[PDB]
């Protein structure tokens, strides 16, 4: 026995909100954290 | 649902319904004229006669 005790956590979560909602019902697709992916792709060509 | 999708589908719902009503209310506008013809044609002799 290391220990009868432990430290569990609570459920994650996600939704289609800002740009994920638009594309889902317009382009028909969606991505985890499109805001992030979008920020990092655009910024990446600004160095 | 708490959703952005279910609302949007309900938007399509309200929306398509409004199109149908605009159409059928205009039918009785179209049809009152189309029916007016028939009752004129039904009572109109051919001119030759």
């Amino acid at each position: 026995e290391d220990t009868e005790a432990d430290v569990p956590v609570t459920y994650g979560e996600m939704v289609l909100n800002g740009a994920n909602l638009v594309t889902a019902l317009v382009m028909g697709k969606a991505v985890r954290s499109l805001d992030d992916v979008g920020r990092h792709l655009l910024d990446m060509q600004e160095e | 649902d708490g959703t952005g999708i279910s609302l949007h589908r309900q938007l399509r719902a309200i929306q398509q319904l409004a199109r149908n009503v605009q159409a059928v209310l205009g039918a009785f506008e179209r049809g009152t004229a189309d029916q007016m013809l028939h009752v004129l044609l039904e009572k109109a002799p051919p001119l030759a006669l």
